[PDB]
RNA sequence: UACCCGCAGAAGAAGCACCGGCUAACUCCGUGCCAGCAGCCGCGGUAAUACGGAGGGUGCAAGCGUUAAUCGGAAUUACUGGGCGUAAAGCGCACGCAGGCGGUUUGUUAAGUCAGAUGUGAAAUCCCCGGGCUCAACCUGGGAACUGCAUCUGAUACUGG
RNA sequence: UUAGCUAGUAGGUGGGGUAACGGCUCACCUAGGCGACGAUCCCUAGCUGGUCUGAGAGGAUGACCAGCCACACUGGAACU
């Protein structure tokens, strides 16, 4: 507050630190399958959620969601993650990208398609 | 301790006003003598007077315009803990020039306006609306 | 030594040229001591393709200045012209 | 670049005429256009003040044709310049050289004008030139060139534009195809039945 | 004459034995232009009622500002509750950079140009009533001269 | 004319040396208030004329050694 | 090469994301806390405008989304511009060094302060007024600015000595 | 959640050395010098004109272009 006492000391700007500290500033990370499975989410929600254990290529170790309907995951299978959590998966703070490197796209998708990794229908 | 004693003249101008004070009296000063002359002369003041030898007190009379306060408000500016100069191009301009500020330029104490004219800075004392 | 030459300040396919007093060791482009004028190889006849501080010219040549082959022939087109 | 798709869609969602087609017949049997598109159009929505701010942007682009990207370059342009900034914006607007054409009268609509411009048929100070957004400027003459009058397209857009409302700040000689900006248009000309302000509003936020 | 202006509308409620009664409440500021203006607060079961009582409300407990050709006279700063409104007068052309609760009553006071800002709480109801303070603190230079005896001259 | 500065001896005990104290009032960069800022100097001290809180005018001439660039030029006011 | 002329024929050239609220856009059909969704609030357990499909919108456009990263909004580190009875915050109390601050009057100085002059503050970039590319993006002439630094010559109200 | 550091170290006289002033270097003499206005130590980092953001004060930043600095497989040295 006083004057005296900020030149004594000045104002310390707080510092936000990243959601994301895995990924290391880079947009989308490399990662190898080392166990997939699934697990229920906490309350109100019930389900079976599907998630990976990805050992990144800087070796941090995560845990990604594997975003809709079905997948070809398997272990020792090589896929791409990228940001953002899910909610009522505590701990689950990155998203596998579909449609990159092993991860399928959604087989039979046809809206918002660019999102889940398919293609256009040409017909 | 009193440290200040401008900031108590312009606190004993607040509050007498603020009790519908007819006047206020206080220990007297150069100073206190210089600022109460440019109140006057900007009509925030009906008057005021010095008043003995070893002791002297300045007294204020205080006015009032349908049946409220003339001073509407009176802030110290500079202070001992922070003391303000300002240059020609940069003295304020209180209320966008309906109040008033007090300047102690190297010609004496003056309004903000008169020291504009002159082409003068100085220390600003304080600002009265 | 003190030259006196042209900096390509332009665009691709559209040249524009200041005229500039540098060390002849600095780079086209890079630090020069004082700026004299500039040329423009595709202004309109309507419009001043070339201007030059001729006093100040005759200053760093009689300092020992070395004048550009095109500087020197933009030189004899001004005198020619004005 | 251009919309392509049904022009009195447009209209019927904006509920007034977009002039999107010459006028050799009433709009109201070409279209139902008291009543919005689309099934549920039959419900009219209580829109929010965001909903008000888009539709007077949409109104005003979607009359002179202009993307949001050209539109926003406007925007910041003409609160560049002096003045208020939706006169100014709307001074920018009616200067392009193909509403110019089309306040002429030589195209039937803003598209047909557009056909014009970009096909190389227009001339302006003299000068072939055959890009729409063309800022054209006070004492430019601009006029259709001599191998585009032939064509019937500029002399059915003439017989329709005798029927308009004649701009102040043009004048055209229709029977030589040539015209003029005697002055630059004014907040004073233009439909009042633009909110300027409220397009200042929206890209102020 | 009057414009008006519905700011906002709100459900609150009053637990019971028996359960959850809900009413509605509606702020609406209604003036002249020109520098006259008034807030009503409506309280009802129904929200035309509500609205209704605001604007009865409002057209009683009205105020006059002393308005600088459509702009402010001089910078204010208005406070209520936890709601603190800077307020500057701007050049013309500026229009109203304002919050929408502030803008609402700086439209129907007839304030043209005006740069205005809401601190600390914005809730619509204390934001209208430290505006309406902060226009009636401000005060123009006839009767600043008149208080100080100058002529008007001293401006 | 000479830029000089003047200041206080706060060391004498050097050979032909001493150090001067110069300080400066300066408004703080941000929050304006004017701090008392202090530099120490090295002075050429010939005669070993100089004590302890004498206050001494010198100027900045060619490197005397390691530290000493500055050398006195008169004193002004002398301690006691 | 830019630019210009001639010729055939609408011929060779439109996608992406959204539509529960914030935030413009909604109805059927699957499915039944499942499968799935999500920036925050939150949706789905047999009548889902929130999942998936279809028909309608709506918004951008040779682009459209998503992830990463900075400032803003954030007066949420508050110098301009915040707080400390109960929301986070007055040391358990006191003494006291360095430090910050200093009742009143006269003289003197001219360090802070103020005024004037001179030098410097590279060009580019950024603003204003004008030129050139068929417009634009780009290029370019002149001006302003470069919120500063430094050295002289004055003023002495205030502050310091 | 680094408080003490330094003995060519700080200064002096006289030789030597440099294009040149100097512990730059050597013999001897004095015993200092730096530090809470943060020395020493640890982590990070080329600097500036500028760029992005902002009403502004600020905050972040130093890709392209221009000025300065350092480096040239790693570590030393000198020659012309
Ligand atoms: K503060
Ligand atoms: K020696
Ligand atoms: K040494
Ligand atoms: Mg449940
Ligand atoms: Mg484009
Ligand atoms: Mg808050
Ligand atoms: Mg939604
Ligand atoms: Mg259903
Ligand atoms: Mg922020
Ligand atoms: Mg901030
Ligand atoms: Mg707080
Ligand atoms: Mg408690
Ligand atoms: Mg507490
Ligand atoms: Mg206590
Ligand atoms: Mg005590
Ligand atoms: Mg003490
Ligand atoms: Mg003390
Ligand atoms: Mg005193
Ligand atoms: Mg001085
Ligand atoms: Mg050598
Ligand atoms: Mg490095
Ligand atoms: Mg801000
Ligand atoms: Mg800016
Ligand atoms: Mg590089
Ligand atoms: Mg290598």
């Amino acid at each position: 507050a006083t004057v005296n006492q900020l030149v004594r000391k000045p104002r310390a700007r707080k510092v936000a630190k990243s959601n994301v500290p895995a990924l290391e500033a880079c947009p989308q990370k490399r990662g190898v399958c080392t166990r997939v499975y699934t697990t229920t989410p906490k309350k109100p929600n019930s389900a079976l959620r599907k998630v990976c254990r990805v050992r990144l290529t800087n070796g941090f170790e995560v845990t990604s969601y594997i975003g809709g309907e079905g997948h070809n995951l398997q272990e020792h299978s090589v896929i791409l993650i990228r940001g953002g959590r899910v909610k009522d998966l505590p701990g689950v703070r990155y998203h596998t990208v579909r449609g990159a490197l092993d991860c399928s796209g959604v087989k039979d998708r046809k809206q918002a398609r660019s999102k889940y990794g398919v293609k256009r229908p040409k017909a | 301790s009193m440290q200040d004693p401008i900031a108590d003249m312009l606190t004993r101008i607040r509050n007498g006003q603020a009790a519908n004070k007819a006047a206020v009296t206080m220990p007297s000063s150069k100073l206190k003598v210089a600022i109460a002359n440019v109140l006057k002369e900007e009509g925030f003041i009906e008057d005021f007077k010095v008043e003995g030898d070893t002791k002297p007190e300045l007294e204020l009379t205080l006015k009032y315009f349908q049946g409220k306060a003339v001073v509407e408000s009176i802030q110290r500016v500079s202070r001992p803990g922070l003391r303000i100069y300002k240059r020609k191009d940069e003295l304020p301009k209180v209320m966008a020039g309906l109040g008033i500020a007090v300047v102690s330029t190297s010609k004496g104490v003056m309004t903000d306006r008169a020291a504009r004219q002159a082409g003068l800075g100085g220390e600003i004392i304080c600002y009265v609306a | 030594m003190v030259t006196i030459r042209l900096a390509r300040h332009g665009a691709k396919k559209r040249p524009f040229y200041q005229v500039v007093v540098a060390d002849s060791r600095n780079a086209r482009n890079g630090r020069f001591i004082e700026r004299v004028g500039f040329f423009n190889p595709i202004a309109s006849e309507k419009e001043e393709g070339t201007r030059l501080d001729l006093d100040r010219i005759a200053h760093w040549v009689g300092q020992g200045a070395t004048i550009s082959d095109r500087v020197a022939a933009l030189i004899k087109e001004v005198n020619k012209a004005a | 670049a251009r919309y392509l798709g049904p022009k009195l869609k447009l209209s019927r969602r904006e509920g007034t005429d977009l002039f999107l087609k010459s006028g050799v017949r009433a709009i109201d049997t070409k279209c139902k256009i008291e009543q919005a598109p689309g099934q549920h159009g039959a419900r009219k929505p209580r829109l929010s003040d965001y909903g008000v701010q888009l539709r007077e942007k949409q109104k005003v682009r979607r009359i002179y044709g202009v993307l949001e990207r050209q539109f926003r370059n406007y925007y910041k342009e003409a609160a560049r310049l002096k003045g208020n900034t939706g006169e100014n914006l709307l001074a920018l607007l009616e200067g392009r050289l193909d509403n110019v054409v089309y306040r002429m009268g030589f195209g039937a609509t803003r598209a047909e004008a557009r056909q014009l411009v970009s096909h190389k048929a227009i001339m302006v100070n003299g000068r072939v030139v055959n890009i729409a957004s063309y800022q054209v400027s006070p004492n430019d003459v601009v006029s259709i060139r001599e191998k585009a009058k032939k064509q019937s397209r500029v002399k059915a857009a003439l017989e329709l534009a005798e029927q308009r409302e004649k701009p102040t700040w043009l004048e055209v000689d229709a029977g030589k195809m040539e015209g003029t900006f005697k002055r630059k248009p004014e907040r004073s000309d233009l439909s009042a039945d633009i909110n300027e302000h409220l397009i200042v509003e929206l890209y102020s936020k | 004459e009057l414009q008006e202006k519905l700011i906002a509308v709100n459900r609150v409620s009053k637990t019971v034995k028996g359960g959850r009664i809900f009413s509605f409440t509606a702020l609406t500021v209604v003036g002249d232009g020109n520098g006259r203006v008034g807030f009503g607060y409506g309280k009802a079961r129904e929200v035309p009622a509500a609205i209704q009582k605001a604007m009865e409300k409002a057209r009683r407990n009205m105020i006059n500002v002393a308005l600088n050709n459509g702009t402010l006279q001089h910078p204010v700063k208005g406070v209520h509750t936890g709601s603190r409104v800077f307020m500057q007068p701007a050049s013309e052309g500026t229009g109203i950079i304002a919050g929408g609760a502030m803008r609402a009553v700086l439209e129907v006071a007839g304030v043209h140009n005006v740069l205005a800002k809401a601190y600390g709480s914005t809730n619509p109801i204390n934001v209208v009533r430290a505006t309406i303070d902060g226009l009636e603190n401000m005060n123009s230079p006839e009767m600043v001269a008149a208080k100080r005896g100058k002529s008007v001259e001293e401006i | 004319k000479i830029r000089t500065l003047q200041g206080r001896v706060v060391s004498d005990k050097m050979e032909k040396s001493i150090v001067v104290a110069i300080e400066r009032f300066v408004k703080h960069p941000i929050y304006g208030k004017f701090i008392k800022r202090t530099t120490k100097l090295h002075v050429h001290d010939e005669n070993n004329e100089c004590g302890i809180g004498d206050v001494v005018e010198i100027r900045e001439c060619r490197p005397l050694s390691k530290t000493k660039s500055w050398t006195l030029v008169r004193v002004v006011e002398k301690a006691v």
